[PDB]
């Protein structure tokens, strides 16, 4: 379905955004993945977000 | 003036002490007003007064037991204070000595308090001790805690907890702290030094205010191993009555 | 004689009638005040459904007494 | 203090602290002495032993425990000192006021008012340890939200504390009942003023505390159904992803710091909240099981000063930085390698939460053993803040549910029907009824030897009102 | 006129309709607001479910009253 990453509360907030920049964070003038760095992901009090894409074990 | 002379109470309540009628007049008491008493190595205690014409003038009879709690003997002086804003204790917790209840069957409360303290208004400090003489046994007793602190009138009302353990007497004595100087012997000049240079700077600080300096701070003993320095410094705060840490 | 009436969200207010008097003069009082129709207006007290057609007195009702109203069309 | 602090806690606190805990052990196969006389390995076992712990299974120590640890390491009797207290909770706020000369942090800071590094370190001892929940009803009513629904959801839980043997000097919050905030819950996440949540909250806190209750905990569902036709959920949360994103430590950590737990050993007299937040997510399988956390103290202190922010890795959570009003010093997590030697590794960037969570057991009580529920309840009543669903607390729902059995009788049904929490709360929100009467209801609904209570409810005024008009709403 | 409703995301609205209409305006203002439709919605207010078929005037709605709204289809 879609809640693996791109629903509601992850299009409010650019969650995809948020990691597209840290890639690509420079001043210079999609996918959403675990290969990089963490970028500061900041909510106000009162926010539960559950929205992050999922990882499943070993299997 | 208040410096009333010790002597040997013939009654045995824990809260009340006799004086003479020219030193009632004197000071302004009155009979049973409460006062507080202050005697040795600054202990204190609240008793009641009564007038007492057998005394000499500036005299005043205690028990053996109150003698005991400010730690002064016959013939000592003891200073007696008014103590108006005495309230009633809202609850006394209160544990008996382990030696003075053995053999004993029953309520130990009921007893032997119960009746020593209903309609009596005595007033109690902590760590006082008070001796109840009930049908053929005498025990001693200590006020471990009182509410309000530090001191309360036991009224009729009040609620006494003697739910507890038994406490040994063996803590009191073999743990002799509070040690003055009547301890110490042989060492005035250094005695007298740690006084100097302790007791002035916390005991009457204006002093140094008024001349304007910064009091020393470190104080450094040293001698020969087993001379006594820890007790000397253990003397020193004690009389001087600080926070020793 | 002092009373209280209490709505059936909670709003009170203070009322003042005699015991004899019916209670219909009270009920009619509350309407004036709040333009409520005789009918629309029902009193309990007790779970007794109080009518126009009597006074406080049956009632054994006094001063500082306390009653609620109610709709009759469904509920509240 | 010259002694001990005189201050009043829980009654589980004291009588905790009045037992010893000593695990007593025989004599070994290794002992060469007498009968009498105890050498090395005949010694009672303390109750903070790690090696009985690890070797039981136990994580952590049953934080009593650890207070006689402290209290034993320390604090001679009758000499040595005067008291120090032995516990005291971690501050990383600048001091604001030190003026060795020195004006204020803006504009000047010596070296005796800087916070000094901060070492992250796994917590050792877990305030609470077993979260219990009286009856299954609790929680799968709370599921049941999202089954009808689809969307998250969030509750307060409310309880008591008490003591539990399994653990040497331990604890367990056993849950009475569940309290459904209003929030506006989506998909992935949800949404709540926190601000009016808290005012809600503040006079449900004082009913509750009239009938007896306490704020034990928050519980959330992070559920998402697979594509299964049976009922299975996919395994979001295990060793190989995050326990719990930084988002919810955080949220833990504020909820902690706001319920602190009085104690009477430290110099605030307060200590590392018992406040136990449990998350359902599903185990490996296709079940639901539930879990529970509990942020370390250095998180509970680490989040007053800021200095933690949630990240968009779910495990590491990111720090902030330097500004005026905010001083926050290096960061060094300290792990163990598989050397078995200490690594002290600098996360400035970001560093996992995993050391700052302590891990506690839920569980149901015995099914074959003594009920002290103090609810018979769970199913009836719609719960508080269920609008988007068909549920809704109203006048007729009232007269649907409790009046067919309040016009007849049947006080064994009656009571049955009247120990509901939720139910208390709507009747009492009704204002029907007056204070006592109110008093006298809950008496009766949630204590046992309820006969004359009830009858004494039932004869009053108020209860003849209140079964008036629902009898006249339809 | 002014009058208060409790959503059901959870917050609370003021909404201007006058007490000479049918409570089916103010539904119909409400979903034409927020584009749920009323054919679902239902009214709560003192525990009474409000019937379509009356106005405000009938329950006497004083200003800056508070009502509830629930979802059913
Ligand atoms: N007036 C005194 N002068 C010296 N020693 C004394 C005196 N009175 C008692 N003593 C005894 O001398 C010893 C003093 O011990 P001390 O040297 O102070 O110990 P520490 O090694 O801790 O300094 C104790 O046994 C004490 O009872
Ligand atoms: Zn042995
Ligand atoms: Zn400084």
């Amino acid at each position: 379905p879609s809640v693996l990453g791109q629903g509601s509360m992850s299009t409010r907030i650019d969650y995809a955004g948020i990691a597209n920049s840290s890639r690509n964070k420079l001043s210079k003038f999609m996918k959403i993945t675990f290969d990089g760095e963490p970028a500061k992901l900041d909510l106000p009090e009162g926010q539960l977000f559950f929205g992050f894409p999922m990882v499943l074990p070993k299997e | 003036d208040n410096m009333l002379l010790v002597d040997d109470a013939i009654n045995d309540d824990n809260s009340v002490i006799a004086i003479n009628s020219n030193t009632m007049d004197k000071l302004e008491l009155f009979r049973g007003d409460t006062v507080l008493v202050k005697g040795k190595k600054r202990k204190d205690t609240v008793l009641i007064v009564l007038i007492d014409d057998e005394l000499e003038d500036g005299a005043c009879r205690i028990n053996r037991v109150v003698r005991n709690n400010l730690r002064i003997r016959l013939g000592d002086l003891v200073t007696i204070h008014p103590c108006p804003d005495i309230k009633y204790a809202t609850r006394i917790s209160v544990l008996p000595i382990a030696d003075t209840i053995e053999g004993i069957t029953g309520n130990l409360f009921d007893v032997f308090l119960k009746p020593y303290f209903v309609e009596a208004y005595r007033p109690v400090r902590k760590g006082d001790h008070f001796v109840v003489r009930g049908g053929m046994r005498q025990v001693e007793f200590k006020v471990v805690d009182v509410e309000p602190e530090e001191y309360a009138v036991v009224a009729q009302d009040t609620i006494i907890h003697w739910e507890g353990e038994p406490i040994n007497r063996e803590d009191e004595e073999n743990n002799m702290n509070e040690v003055g100087y009547d301890d110490i012997g042989g060492c005035r000049k250094q005695m007298a030094q740690i006084r100097e240079m302790v007791e002035l700077p916390l005991r009457h600080p204006q002093l140094f205010k008024a001349i304007g300096i910064k009091p020393p701070r470190g104080v450094l003993m040293y001698g020969p191993p087993g001379t006594g320095k820890t007790l000397m410094a253990r003397a020193v705060a004690n009389e001087t009555g600080a926070f020793f840490f | 004689m002092q009373i209280f009436v209490k709505t059936l969200t909670g709003k009170t207010i203070t009322l003042e009638v005699e015991s004899s008097d019916t209670i219909d003069n009270v009920k009619s009082k509350i309407q004036d005040k709040e333009g409520i129709p005789p009918d629309q207006q029902r009193l309990i007290f007790a779970g007794k459904q109080l009518e126009d057609g009597r006074t406080l007195s049956d009632y054994n009702i006094q001063k500082e007494s306390t009653l609620h109203l109610v709709l009759r069309l469904r509920g509240g | 203090r010259y002694g001990p602090l005189r201050i009043k806690e829980l009654a589980v606190d004291e009588e905790l602290e009045k037992e010893d805990g000593l695990i007593p052990r025989q004599k070994s196969k290794l002992c060469k002495h007498g009968d009498r006389g105890m050498c090395e390995y005949c010694s009672p076992l303390p109750p903070w032993d790690k090696e009985y712990h690890e070797k039981n299974k136990i994580k952590h120590i049953s934080f009593h425990s650890y207070l006689k640890k402290l209290n034993e390491n320390a604090n001679k009797k009758e000499n040595g000192s005067s008291y120090i207290s032995p516990l005291s909770e971690p501050d990383f706020r600048i001091n604001k006021r030190c003026h060795n000369g020195h004006e204020p942090w803006p504009r000047g800071i010596c070296s005796k008012c800087q916070p000094s590094a901060i070492t992250l370190q796994q917590q050792e001892f877990r305030m609470v340890d077993h979260v219990e929940f009286q009856k299954s009803e609790i929680i799968n009513e709370f599921i049941q939200a999202w089954r009808y629904t689809g969307m998250q959801r969030f509750g307060y839980m409310y309880g008591s504390y008490s003591k539990y043997d399994n653990t040497p000097l331990g604890i367990k919050a056993v849950v009475e009942a569940i309290y459904e905030p209003p929030q506006h819950d989506e998909q992935d996440g949800l949404t709540m003023d926190v601000e009016q949540v808290k005012n809600e909250m503040l006079q449900i806190d004082r009913q509750a505390q009239e009938m007896g209750l306490s704020r034990i905990g928050l519980i959330f569902t992070d559920l998402s159904d697979a594509g299964a036709g049976d009922g299975s959920v996919f395994c979001k949360r295990h060793k190989d992803s995050f326990f719990l994103s930084s988002l919810e430590v955080i949220m833990a950590a504020r909820h902690q710091t706001r319920h602190p737990n009085v104690s009477k050993y430290s110099e605030q007299g307060f200590f590392s909240s018992k406040f136990v937040t449990c998350v359902i997510s599903g185990n490996l399988e296709g079940e639901i099981d539930i879990s529970s956390y509990q942020v370390s103290t250095e998180a509970e202190a680490l989040v007053t000063a800021d200095m933690i922010s949630g990240s968009t890795f779910p495990s590491m959570a990111y720090i902030n930085d330097t500004t005026d009003e905010r001083y926050v010093p290096e960061i060094f997590y300290m792990k163990s390698n598989e050397y078995g030697i200490t690594v002290k590794e600098n996360a400035k960037p970001a560093f996992p939460v995993d050391y700052l969570l302590v891990t506690l057991t839920h569980g149901f009580p015995n099914t074959d053993t003594e009920t002290n529920s103090k609810f018979v309840s769970s199913t009836g009543f719609p719960w508080s803040n269920r609008q988007a669903m068909g549920q809704s607390q109203d006048y007729q729902e009232l007269k649907k549910y409790l009046f067919n059995v309040a016009s007849s009788g049947d006080f064994n049904l009656l009571h049955e029907k009247i120990s509901n929490f939720h139910l208390l709360l709507y009747i009492n929100s009704l204002q029907i009824l007056s204070p006592d009467e109110w008093k006298l209801l809950i008496e009766s609904a949630v204590k046992n030897e309820w006969e004359e209570s009830l009858l004494k409810l039932v004869s009053s005024a108020g209860w003849q009102t209140l079964v008036m008009i629902l009898q006249e709403s339809g």
